[PDB]
């Protein structure tokens, strides 16, 4: 699994994989990551498939729930620390979770929270989960900058995933693309890491470790 | 320990030998194995000394009770009690008992209750470490409707021998006799046991 | 010391067409290298045109289908006779599973049926109820034999247009239910002849908006 | 798998069934299991797949060397020995579990031979994951002394067993039938199933695999 | 730490019309990480083709070994190998280290040169010949593999029609599998040609 | 020990390693060079469990020294990997294996061509046009996928082994006190004194 | 989470055409001592239902007294309790089978395989296992522990499918248990000679046949084997 | 989480805690705050396992912000760090305790005094003139019983601290990207921002 | 397994059941414990098969050595061959063997050799997992001098409760006679031994 998402000029940008493992059993390449909470409001999906899965769609009845009691959208902040408070009361139990929060209120401005299975809880602008986050990082951190245009940063959103797949052996598949903006967050499509690979092999002229 | 308690034409005898240990040190050389749960009804305990004490003492509580309610209980019933302590706490009990008890209906009865906590109704039963050493020779003696000397001669002769093999066992050989006539108590000593 | 969890083996396959869904399951039940039956069902029709199977450990795999066919009921019972929709039936179960998070149900759950749109449907959940929709799934010992064919032949991964230098790919369809069931079929015939735990019998529970059908095909013994 | 033996009035008759597995997954369906050790003696195995080829293949030959010195046709107790006494030396850790069974100057023998190198001399036997369903069979049918063809329908009934009941043995029944007279290696003896028909045609046309770069070269 | 799926990686072997074709991937990680995508599987000795899975370091040693046994061999034989005959060898040289042995899944092919059979064999780590007539697999997805070559698989295929059939087996098991992938080599053999094609495949 | 990394480009192989030696709570030094020259263009770099290391790579040395003195000829960068390999390969099954991973860089001079070899404790080989051991190649891998071209100079080269040590500087958990940077090409080895 | 201490082998059991046959033997083992030599396993529940229980007797013990209770319960205000609403073969199991999997999901299993033999009041034969885990299946002979591996591939070669019980008559079923039960004494080292069978058909009823022994035994060839 | 310093001077304490939050081979955030402020004149730093640490902190925070409302009123540093104590002494004989230390820089507006209390994850509470938890102890103390004095200004007291920094940057194993220190005294809690 | 060997007037006998188990399984029903070692010198195999049956082998070839050099070895001698094969190689066998034989100066002699290797001469000796059992019986029954009759009965008898309370034990009851006269093989089937 590579999950990331980072802070830039024209707002948040989400990447993740589409590869579901048990052990080197390739299980799925169509698998869903991103869990969309709410036109505002991103999660990400990292460590134990159901665990995400399950806390995170709970996470968005929650969110409901306070939106309806304060006639508000819930704050990034909030939501997020939510999830932090839940998982740390089963602190222990064996929960596998890394997950970010990733969205846009007109109080705080587009804002990312880390949160994990562990308690820790962090803001920040640039973050990577996952198996294959590593990988992410080398490409992110050595092509990233606040300047950014929007075309560029979804393109390095998703070349840090196509890294990431092609190294790591437990991610995969598919990456599927979000933008978040002031206005909502916008899906990007899914691109298949078979094709996308040798277009962007191509295209950019990389990967030259390759038979191709 | 070597217990054992047979039924016969006038009633039920129980038997046992009188030694405890810690490992290899004898802490009793002198023990009461043969209980009292109610006026005819006793018991042969083995396994853990402090488990068949505390269990030996619940059950004549319990009978005691019966009988200020509903008169004189069988025998059947108390093994009954017996197993319902035995079966319900089988994880934290280390206690192999014999039950014997004279009726007027029934006669003579024994009820074993190994370690699990299950009944089974026999003409004789042994147990104990030293009855592995007697099996054989039990099966090849018993017989049903035997006379009280002829019981008591059985008992004598079968707990020699499984105190004769068994380190565990030894000391005394205690004897409860069970029958219309009432309850006596028999002791015999090595100097005769031993030369049998 | 006492182990709760046990393998009772078998197989089990679901795939969806246009307007319908099948469920496949192998009859063989099994512990260790035991037969225990030859035909012992395990793909159930749970009332709603949804069909279930939940394969793994059986003492498991009967008490959630048990658990998922009660609720089904309830939600008539609380919702004026409501059609518990395919989507609904799979939120619940994953529910059933999760809730029991820390003792798990050591399952491989599999659902068919059709959407609310008529087109046929089928959802898989892992023991502790991650859940996913799609086309083609393989659960229980043979999945990893059979998986891959499913891949090359439903979805036509790795396939190309021939003459085109591997540019064009193979364009995806719709396949009937003669030529699913063919699929079924061969992917049971393959698994059987190499896994000792698949084998006696296949049953195939076919999904339409008329109801719920059943196949039945003899499977090698040995 | 499921390996047997009988004795029967004229000799000896060895069975086996042709499963091989990698696990739970069946890698030979037709994979032979009863094995040479010399012209009068076969030997049937289960257990560790090598262990049983290589142990049967080195006793066979040092008895072939053994019978070139002597010139005389090696007996079944000698075999019995050389295989015993090694697999007693590797403590069990060569697991070759063997029906062994033969013909000599003084009759019919039949070993079942142990990986810890315990041997029993019976006029039946049966080893492998297979051997309880096939020694039902044996328990139900066997007697002293029994004709032929009797003999191989009892044995072949007996593998059979463990080829439907066990999930360990499967495929075809291999018989052996030793006597002074003949020895008859029937291979297969019974095919109890059938191959699976497969109902479509899965082979892709010419051209429809994705090729990089070829290279061709003559010899 | 299970030596067998450290680094990865598959072979498989079948038969055809006077024809045999034996296919390999090019991956070799650590657990994980993609380390090499050029990691070939398969090697020859004369007219003799060897695949081996497993244990990467035991990979390159035995292809080492046995170029230096079949070397000797020719010396002293004044032939090349044949098949059957390299088969055996390979499975007295696993058994000598019956305790300590190689951590592989070796897998010849060939045609016999003088009866023109097709010829494929595999073994188990510890020497173990497993012939047949029709596929042979090894390897970190073997399951997949078994699975693809049973149902794909039918006799007597053209080398033409024998490509396609191999060539889907190994792609469709290696995208099933973690540690299996990031390339592939077919070998198609004839009775004096022998035809190399590398695969295109995902690289995930 | 810790780091290791290796990048052959057009013309040369450059090699960089880890400065730290750490051993508990203490950096007990901050210029350690991880290297040993086998022969005038060959060049191996090593990391792994204590002593072993030095140990191992100066006992390499020694017998490519030995093998150049008795055929007054310097072994090609393959074969001097290929024997590495083997002495790792036979140690992986002896009592006490050496826990020791190399990088070979070197030049060949009958081929004029850069070459670079990783090879683990296990004895597993591989030429490679970047290579890395250990937690590094996590990092460092990817970032190379991308930013690697076949054709580059040296001095492209540096500047994109500089990027890996920046990214292993900014998300590595450990001080590994910068490392030294040896480049090998048909002039032989030298050191790059500030990186 | 316990051990079984006194414990009981195989039950076996088979369909037939018109009713179902099962047996089991009446030894009570203690480890590798033969302890208890008179123990019924085979315990009738009405006159449509035999409960057929392997492993720990003191846990069967308990069963017993389930049964004899459920038997109570179902008779208090119910006119019908020795007509329509008696209790059923099916209705017996799956209170079991409730229970065993209950036990098993507290960690406090009973530690027990049990076979439920009977014939509904449609006349259909009932035959269903459950075990110290809640797994549950049916067959048209199903044995537990180690009538499983001997038994079956016996008792399977008279009904090998469902089609093949309409065929087998009482004479053939009873006559392959019987035989089942000799080949089980030879080869189970915690077996006796003695057992108990029981036969329930929708015809003549319950036939409950206790004191039975294993004969025909063929020991001759015994005589010689001569060392090893 | 790792480093976290305090020094009591004349008239302030001053508090310097790492930057770093690494999780495995990844270091994920190089700006953490690892402190609360208590109240207006108390700051408390923390480290410790992950999760608990902050969870331990903002509880602490909050009960220290009821008092302050419900009294209008600021406990005093001893005050605040008995409190603390207890909390700590509660917890380690509960059935999962807080793995969290702390040191509890506070300015005393009675007495007119500065105070640094050390708390271990057990309930271990010292009065301090300097304190460390976890492996930085085994430097810094060392190296602050030769160069501290009682009397030194708030500027003496960050150049002391600037030594310890250096010395943990040369010789501690891991990156713990620096340092965020702040400064109690009877003004109130302000953050240095370039050290 | 259960195994005795008896010492009478006329010389000795030996017994043995014939069930060899792996757990509950009963591999072989039909089993020889009673091997030849020489001639008049005979063991009884309780312990590992394996184990048991490689020890005798080399003790066959031994005896067969010395008899080729020094003559008809004496049953002592025999015995210490065995106990030196036991007690040297102790932490690598499970082997209880009982040796038994007839020479004409000293007649009838038992000698048993337990797991440690130690060597015991005796009237006569019992071992294997049912001797347990008849322990007791044994030692009320045994007399010395009994007459070839009288010891088939005791061990026929013996055994035949052994079998009945060992899980272990079963299958026939073999025996073999050592006397001047020779050497008999008899065999006793269930249907006899089981109804005594
Ligand atoms: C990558 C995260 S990683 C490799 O860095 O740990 C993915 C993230 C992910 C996948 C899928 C989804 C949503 N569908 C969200 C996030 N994680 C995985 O692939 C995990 C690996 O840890 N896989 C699983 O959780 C799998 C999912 C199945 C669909 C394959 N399930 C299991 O591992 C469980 C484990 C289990 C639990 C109880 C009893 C037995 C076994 N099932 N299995 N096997
Ligand atoms: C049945 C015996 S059984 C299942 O009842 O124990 C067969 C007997 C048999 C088959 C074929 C031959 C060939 N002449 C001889 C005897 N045994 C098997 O199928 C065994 C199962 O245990 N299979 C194997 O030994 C296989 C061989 C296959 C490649 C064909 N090998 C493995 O499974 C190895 C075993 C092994 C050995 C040492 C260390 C680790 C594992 N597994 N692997 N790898
Ligand atoms: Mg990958
Ligand atoms: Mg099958
Ligand atoms: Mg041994
Ligand atoms: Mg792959
Ligand atoms: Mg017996």
């Amino acid at each position: 699994t590579t999950t990331l998402a980072f802070r830039f000029q024209g707002g948040i940008i989400v990447a993740v994989d589409s590869r579901a493992t048990a052990g080197n059993w390739v299980a799925s390449q169509t698998v869903k990551k991103v869990i969309e909470i709410n036109p505002f409001l991103l999660g990400t999906m990292a460590g134990g498939a159901a665990d995400c899965q399950f806390w995170e769609t709970w996470l968005g009845s929650q969110c409901r729930l306070h939106e309806l009691r304060e006639k508000e959208r819930i704050s990034v902040a909030a939501a997020s620390k939510i999830l932090s408070n839940l998982v740390y009361q089963y602190k222990g139990a064996g929960l596998s979770m890394g997950t970010m929060i990733c969205g846009y209120t007109r109080k705080e401005g587009p804002t990312i929270y880390y949160v994990d299975s562990d308690g820790t809880r962090l803001k920040g602008d640039i973050f990577c989960v996952g198996s294959g986050q590593t990988f992410a990082y080398g490409v992110l951190d050595s092509n990233y900058k606040w300047d950014l245009s929007v075309e560029d940063a979804l393109y390095l959103g998703k070349r840090s995933i196509l890294a990431a797949a092609h190294r790591d052996a437990y991610s995969g598949g598919s990456v599927n693309l979000y933008h978040v903006t002031e206005d909502g967050w916008i899906y990007h499509g899914n691109h298949d890491v078979g094709e996308l690979f040798w277009k962007v092999k191509e295209e950019e002229g990389s990967f030259n470790n390759v038979i191709g | 320990t070597s217990i054992m308690a047979v039924t016969f034409k006038d009633g039920v005898i129980l038997g046992a030998d009188s030694r405890t240990t810690t490992g290899a040190y004898i802490a009793n050389r002198v023990t009461d194995k043969l209980t009292r749960v109610h006026d005819k009804i006793w018991c042969c305990r083995s396994g853990s000394a402090a488990d068949t004490q505390a269990i030996a003492d619940i059950v004549q509580y319990h009978l005691e009770l019966y009988t200020s309610q509903y008169g004189t209980p069988s025998t059947e019933t108390a093994a009954s009690v017996f197993k319902e302590l035995c079966y319900e706490n089988k994880d934290n009990l280390t206690a192999g008992i014999i039950v014997a008890g004279y009726d007027d209906k029934n006669k003579g009865e024994v009820y074993t209750i190994p370690l699990g906590g299950s009944v089974h109704k026999l003409p004789y039963a042994i147990a104990g470490s030293g009855s592995t050493f007697i099996y054989g020779y039990c099966d090849k003696n018993f017989r049903e409707n035997m006379s009280k000397e002829e019981t008591v001669d059985f008992i004598k002769h079968s707990l020699s021998q499984a105190i004769k093999w068994d380190g565990s066992s030894g000391g005394v050989i205690r004897m409860v006799v069970l029958t219309a006539a009432g309850v006596e108590r028999l002791i015999f000593y090595p100097d005769e046991y031993e030369q049998l | 010391q006492f182990n709760p969890y046990g393998d009772n083996g078998g197989t089990i396959l679901g795939i969806a067409g246009e307007d319908f869904a099948v469920l496949a399951g192998d009859t063989r039940n099994i512990t260790d290298y035991s037969i225990n039956s030859r035909y012992e069902p395990k793909v159930f029709d749970c009332g709603d045109n949804i069909v279930m199977s939940a394969n793994g450990f059986a003492a498991d795999g009967d008490a959630l289908v048990k658990r998922f066919k009660n609720s089904v009921k309830w939600y008539h019972f609380d919702h004026n006779d409501k059609k518990l929709s395919i989507n609904s039936a799979a939120r619940n179960i994953q529910h059933l599973l999760y809730g029991k998070r820390f003792f798990p149900y050591y399952v491989h759950t599999i659902i068919a049926g059709l959407d609310e749109d008529g087109k046929g449907a089928v959802y898989s959940f892992d023991p502790v109820g991650s859940y996913e929709r799609e086309q083609c799934r393989a659960g229980g010992a043979a999945a990893s034999l059979i998986m891959p064919f499913l891949d090359n032949q439903v979805n036509f991964k790795n396939q190309y247009e021939p003459g085109t230098n591997g540019k064009v790919k193979k364009p995806l369809k719709y396949l009937s239910v003669e030529e699913v069931i063919k699929l079924v079929r061969d992917s049971f015939t393959s698994a059987t002849e190499r896994h000792i735990q698949v084998g006696d019998g296949l049953e195939i529970l076919i999904v339409t908006k008329d109801g719920v059908r059943k196949e039945f095909y003899e499977l090698k013994r040995d | 798998t499921t390996i047997a033996g009988v004795v029967y009035k004229d000799g000896i008759v060895l069975g086996a069934d042709t499963r091989a597995t990698e696990g739970m997954v069946v890698a030979d369906k037709n994979c032979s299991k009863i094995h040479f050790i010399s012209p009068n003696i076969y030997c049937c195995g289960a257990g560790t797949a090598a262990d049983t080829d290589m142990t049967t293949q080195l006793i066979s030959s040092n008895l072939e060397l053994h019978s070139l010195s002597t010139g005389r046709l090696p007996r079944v107790v000698t075999a019995n020995r050389m295989l015993k006494q090694m697999l007693f030396r590797y403590q069990g850790y060569i697991g070759a579990a063997l029906v062994l069974g033969g013909v000599d100057v003084t009759g019919p023998h039949l070993y079942s031979i142990y990986p810890h190198g315990s041997t029993d001399k019976l006029p039946y036997v049966t080893m492998g994951s297979g051997s309880l369903a096939a020694m039902a069979v044996f328990e139900d049918k066997f007697r002293p002394d029994m004709e032929e063809e009797e003999a191989k329908n009892l044995v072949s009934e007996a593998i059979a067993a463990g080829i439907f009941n066990d999930l360990g043995s499967g495929g075809n029944i291999d018989l052996c039938v030793i006597s002074k007279n003949k020895l008859d290696f029937l291979r297969p003896y019974t095919v109890p199933n059938k191959k699976g028909t497969r109902l479509g045609r899965y082979r892709c046309e010419k051209g429809t695999t994705a090729v990089l770069t070829e290279k061709i070269t003559p010899l | 730490s299970d030596p067998s799926s450290i680094n990865g990686g598959i072979v498989v072997a079948m038969t055809g019309k006077d024809c045999v074709a034996i296919a390999c991937d090019l991956r070799l990680g650590s657990q994980s990480l993609g380390v090499s995508n050029k990691f070939e599987k398969i090697f020859h000795y004369g007219h003799v083709f060897l695949g081996i899975t497993g244990l990467a370091t035991d990979v390159t040693t035995l292809n080492e070994m046995f170029r230096y046994k079949t070397n000797l061999y020719k010396l002293k034989e004044e032939r090349a190998i044949e098949p059957e005959t390299f088969t055996q060898l390979v499975s007295s040289s696993l058994y000598e280290r019956r305790f300590g042995p190689y951590f592989v899944g070796p897998v010849v092919a060939g045609i016999n040169s003088k009866s023109g059979k097709p010829f494929i064999a595999g073994f188990d780590l510890i020497g173990c010949i497993d012939e047949a007539k029709d596929f042979i697999v090894s390897g970190t997805a073997s399951d997949q593999l078994f699975g693809m070559c049973e149902s794909l698989y039918e006799p007597n295929l053209e080398p033409e029609d024998l490509f396609e059939t191999i060539s889907q087996a190994l792609l469709n098991a290696a995208d099933r599998d973690a540690l299996s992938g990031w390339g592939a080599v077919v070998y198609i053999i004839k009775k004096d040609e022998v035809v190399k094609r590398y695969l295109k495949m995902r690289q995930d | 020990m810790d780091i290791i990394l290796g990048i052959r480009v057009q013309d040369s192989v450059i090699l960089a390693s880890s400065k730290a030696v750490t051993r508990g709570i203490s950096v007990l030094k901050d210029s350690d060079d991880k290297t040993r020259q086998l022969s005038p263009h060959t060049l191996m770099s090593f990391a792994g469990e204590a002593g072993d290391t030095v140990q191992f790579a100066e006992y390499i040395q020694a017998n490519i020294q030995l093998y150049s003195i008795r055929e007054d000829y310097e072994l090609s960068p393959q074969a001097v990997s290929s024997f590495v390999r083997q002495e790792l390969a036979k140690s992986i099954r002896s009592r006490r294996p050496y826990q020791v991973n190399v990088l070979i860089g070197g030049y060949d001079k009958k081929k004029n061509k850069p070459e670079l070899y990783q090879i683990d404790y296990l004895g597993t080989k591989v030429e490679l046009p970047y290579g890395a051991h250990g937690y590094s190649g996590f990092y460092t891998f990817s970032l190379l996928d991308h930013h690697y071209r076949p054709d580059m100079t040296t001095e492209e080269g540096l500047d994109l082994l500089k990027l890996c040590v920046q990214e292993l500087e900014k998300r590595m958990p450990m001080d590994f006190k910068g490392v030294i940077v040896k480049i090998v090409d048909k002039d032989g080895i030298r050191q790059v004194d500030d990186f | 989470t316990q051990q079984p201490i006194v414990t009981g082998t195989s039950v076996i059991s088979m369909k037939y055409d018109n009713g179902v046959i099962i047996a089991a033997d009446n030894l009570g083992s203690y480890g590798s001592l033969l302890r208890f030599n008179g123990v019924e396993r085979l315990i009738p529940v009405g006159d449509n239902t035999v409960v057929g229980i392997s492993g720990d007797i003191s846990d069967m013990q308990h069963i017993e007294r389930l049964l004899k209770d459920l038997v109570t319960e179902n008779a208090y205000d119910n006119p019908l309790a020795d007509a329509e609403e008696a209790l059923e073969p099916s209705y017996i199991f799956e209170y079991l089978a409730t229970v065993m999997y209950q036990r098993r999901s507290k960690m406090n299993p009973l530690w027990n395989a049990i076979i439920v033999a009977g014939v509904q009041s449609n006349g259909d034969q009932f035959l269903r296992y459950v075990n110290l885990l809640g797994v549950t299946y049916s067959s048209p002979t199903l044995a537990t522990g180690f009538g499983a591996h001997m038994a079956n591939p016996l008792l399977r070669k008279v009904v090998d499918r469902e089609s093949d019980i309409p065929k087998t008559t009482v004479q053939v079923a009873e006559e392959a248990i019987v035989n089942a039960m000799r080949v089980l004494y030879y080869r189970d080292a915690r077996s006796s000679r003695n057992f108990s069978l029981a036969i329930i058909d929708k015809n003549t009823g319950l036939t409950f046949k206790k004191n039975l022994q294993v004969e025909n035994m063929k020991w001759d060839f015994a005589k010689d084997i001569k060392g090893y």
